């Protein structure tokens, strides 16, 4: 079968900023290569087909150019919305992916809004009980969270969860939960939760007391 | 208005089979060929073969070959993926896609989840999360306990869609949890309510949730 | 849209899903623009003739040279047209060769009803009508593009005989449309009408001794297709020709079809060989028939005689082309299995051969259709006979014959 190395697998890049995407085919595919565009949840979306030709209502920053087995691909004029991971793909012989180019973007550094929110009492009637935390619109991705059950930290039941990048704003937003029994819950009385971002050398905490 | 349309998510147990749906529309279905592509949990997309559509003829990549059935119903204008003694790396969503071809594969269809598990199916227990504020308030919603994925939520039926972050669902002891958020100006909460409607189709659920002070 | 990347007809599979459909409407529209191209090209077999009748002063010499100066530039602008193909595209060449093809069309429409108009500008205008005489090669080498080797055949023979049915349609027509500038007027709704419908459904694609015997079978056919109206009205100036002119070219077209067929089935020396042996007894027999010094000429006969050359002209290019298609299949069996190759192989590099070669086949034979008619010039101007211009003809159709023997059998 017809191999498709591609190049890089996965880059971080400025707002107006150019990339560059390379493909290697294991032999000769005489230019039947084809450039996808995939936003998370959502379909993929054919860019360039035939090494070069754009794909109608394709903005011109988009191209693409090779021959043989070597074949790149190239946005100049980034903007927030080429936000996805981008595949070449060989349709000489049978078809054939490449691994994949998850695109990050740039911007200029953000601290999480933080916010708390104890157990709902429809949940406690379950006998468990969960602390939420979220953390919105911070940047970059890198973030620790810290859980202090009155002054102690806690590492069990902790579940962390991230959006992907924002197609707007270029922003992260991450959840965590902690989950307790409601006898473990009910027997202490301050709960934190710390945010340590690359924004600040002291956490965002934000808290609260069950009185 | 070129589209294919896929069937919708499906829950299966190891040694079943499952029967994906793709109807073509806005073109003349016989003149174009029908690829098909996988793509498992945090992978890449993975090429599975197409189908003539003038043969009805089938072509299967090496990974494919045995518990794979394209199969076509040209006066439906569809097509289909038959897949027979499902394993647990059959879990992925599944595109079917216009041209071998020209422009290979030009259009796609949404995709359509397939989840190969013995878990049992279980509705969410769905919280609202109040505040314990500046100009404005961060209200949540947080979806516990249930199998499989998907679940959908919105925020006032979809009126409040700025300032929404749903985050993945995140799967522990075989039950998936989930939340999202929303933040709003100070002064339009509690003024105006805010109400989280969560659905879950693999165990028909529909519930609401009015945030409360 | 128009322009394809990915063409894969050796491919079945390919040719399933969507080969066939494009190559099948490229070869329909391809069709009408080539017999269009035809009816271009031989204008003047009917427009020569009706000169006089309209008040212009020419001679029999000038009549005859306006009628074979279109395969002059025919001729010579065949080699050049295989070439645009690869280089222009099916779609862009056919609508171009197509549509250019209203300027000589239009002008001559006009040239005809302004009886002061010069000799030196009839010349141009036929030898722009030779330009349409090129078409042949670049619609057949587009076609051979469309088409799997194994099925080209067909689509090829499809193609150029439905293509050179375009004299025979010509003929026809403009005594018909005369009721002058109508003969010549009447081709330009068409010839829009087709260069629009290539534009917007046709796609863009991503041995001497052989001369000789094409020279001497079709660039016979095109030679009296030219020339044989304006022979049989200084012949018998009485009968008007063009109600009958027409049915030599309509039955030497179909007599290239039965030409190819009956060559695979008893040899295509064979029936080259045989042809050439009518084509001279026919070539002779034209001489009891004529109205000569005090005896009375028979009309029925020479046209029965020359409706027997048409017939005899049409076989000999089916025959010839079975002919250069089996040597080339030959010749190409021979290197592969020498190179060690297979079948497959074999078989497609004789008919790209076979195509390639064609452009050059067809430009030497065309050259034909200017002697034929200029030697009836220089004969019947030099003397008062066609005689002997005429027996140049059946001196070489004996050197023809003599040809294939030497070299085949
Ligand atoms: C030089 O060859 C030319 O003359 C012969 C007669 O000799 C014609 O019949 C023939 O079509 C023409 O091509």
């Amino acid at each position: 079968d017809i191999l498709m190395t591609q190049s890089p697998s996965s880059l971080s890049v400025s707002v107006g900023s150019s990339v560059t995407i390379t493909c290697q085919a294991s032999q000769n595919i005489t230019n039947y290569i084809v450039w996808y565009q995939q936003k998370p949840g959502q379909a993929p979306k054919l860019l360039i087909y035939y090494t070069s030709t754009l794909e109608s209502g394709i903005p011109s920053r988009f191209s693409g150019s090779g021959s043989g087995r070597d074949y790149s691909f190239t946005i100049s004029n980034l903007q927030p919305e080429d936000v996805a991971t981008y595949y070449c793909l060989q349709y000489n012989s049978l078809l054939t992916f490449g691994g994949g180019t998850k695109l990050e973007i740039k911007r200029a550094d953000a601290a999480p809004t933080v916010s708390i929110f104890p157990p709902s009492s429809e949940q406690l009637t379950s006998g468990g009980a969960s602390v939420v935390c979220f953390l919105n619109n911070f940047y970059p991705k890198n973030i620790n969270v810290k859980w202090k059950i009155d002054g102690s930290e806690r590492q069990n039941g902790v579940l962390n969860s991230w959006t992907d990048q924002d197609s707007k704003d270029s922003t992260y937003s991450m959840s965590s939960t902690l989950t307790l029994t409601k006898d473990e819950y009910e027997r202490h009385n301050s709960y934190t939760c710390e945010a340590t971002h690359k924004t600040s050398t002291s956490p965002i905490v934000k808290s609260f007391n069950r009185n | 208005q070129i589209q294919l349309v896929q069937s919708g998510p499906g829950l299966k147990k190891p040694g079943q089979t499952v029967k994906i749906s793709c109807k073509a529309s806005g073109y003349s279905f016989t003149d174009y060929g029908m690829n098909w592509v996988k793509q498992a949990p945090g992978k890449g997309l993975e090429w599975m073969g197409w189908i003539n559509t003038s043969n009805g003829y089938t072509t299967y990549g090496a990974a494919f070959k045995g518990r794979f059935s394209f199969s076509v119903d040209n006066s439906a204008s569809t097509a289909y993926l038959q897949l027979s003694n499902l394993k647990t790396a059959d879990t992925a969503v599944y595109f079917c896609a216009r041209s071998w071809y020209n422009r290979a594969m030009d259009y796609w269809g949404q995709g359509t989840s397939v989840t190969v598990s013995s878990a049992k199916t279980t509705a969410p227990s769905v919280y609202p999360l109040a505040p314990v504020t500046g100009s404005s308030v961060t209200l949540g919603c947080l979806v516990k306990g249930y199998f499989p994925e998907p679940v959908t939520l919105t925020w006032n039926s979809g009126s409040l869609s700025s300032g929404v972050h749903t985050f993945p669902a995140v799967l522990q002891s075989d039950l998936y949890t989930l939340s999202s958020s929303v933040t709003v100006t100070s002064s339009t909460w509690p003024s105006q309510s805010i109400t989280c409607n969560v659905a879950h189709p693999a165990s028909s659920t529909k519930v609401d949730k009015k945030i409360e002070p | 849209g128009a322009v394809i990347t990915d063409w894969r007809p050796e491919d079945p599979a390919f040719w399933q899903q969507r080969g066939q459909r494009i190559a099948s409407r490229n070869l329909w529209i391809s069709v009408p623009c080539l017999l269009l191209a035809f009816c271009v090209w031989m204008l003047f077999s009917a427009v020569a003739v009706n000169l006089p009748k309209v008040g212009f002063n020419f001679t029999t010499d000038q009549l005859f040279m306006l009628t074979a100066l279109p395969s002059v530039s025919g001729a010579l602008l065949r080699v050049p047209y295989s070439f645009m193909v690869p280089i222009f595209g099916g779609r862009r060449w056919t609508a171009f060769s197509t549509g250019i093809l209203i300027i000589p069309c239009v002008w001559l429409g006009f040239a005809v009803q302004d009886t002061s108009t010069p000799y030196s500008v009839f010349i141009i205008i036929s030898l722009l009508c030779g330009f349409a005489g090129a078409n042949f090669a670049s619609s057949m080498a587009n076609i051979s593009f469309f088409f799997p080797k194994q099925k080209q055949g067909g689509a090829l023979g499809l193609n150029g005989g439905l293509g050179n049915m375009g004299v025979s349609v010509m003929q026809l027509v403009a005594p018909l449309v005369v009721s002058l500038a109508n003969a010549s007027w009447i081709w330009v709704p068409f010839l829009a009408i087709f260069t629009i419908a290539a534009w917007f459904g046709m796609n863009d694609l991503a041995l001497w001794i052989m001369s000789l015997l094409y020279l001497a079978t079709f660039g016979s056919f095109i030679g009296f297709s030219a020339g044989f109206a304006m022979l049989s009205k200084t012949q018998f100036p009485d009968v008007q020709i063009l109600q009958y002119a027409f049915f030599g070219p309509f039955i030497g077209a179909l007599a290239r079809s039965a030409g190819g067929a009956l060559s695979d089935r008893l040899g295509g020396t064979r029936v080259t060989l045989v042809n050439f042996i009518l084509m001279a007894i026919f070539s002779g027999l034209l001489f009891l028939t004529l109205p000569t010094d005090g005896q009375g000429g028979s009309f029925m006969a020479f046209f029965a005689v020359f409706l027997a050359l048409f017939l005899t002209a049409g076989l000999g290019s089916g025959s010839t082309f079975q002919m250069i298609s089996v040597i080339f299949r030959k010749l190409t069996m021979d290197r592969v299995k020498a190179e060690g190759g297979s079948d497959e192989r074999a078989m497609r590099e004789a008919a790209t051969d076979t195509a390639a070669a064609l452009g050059f086949i067809s430009a030497i034979g065309a050259i034909g259709g200017f002697f034929i008619p200029k030697a009836f010039g220089s004969s019947l101007a030099l003397t008062g006979s066609p005689v002997g211009a005429m027996k140049v003809f059946l001196i070489f159709y004996i050197a023809c014959v003599v040809i294939t023997w030497a070299v085949y059998g």
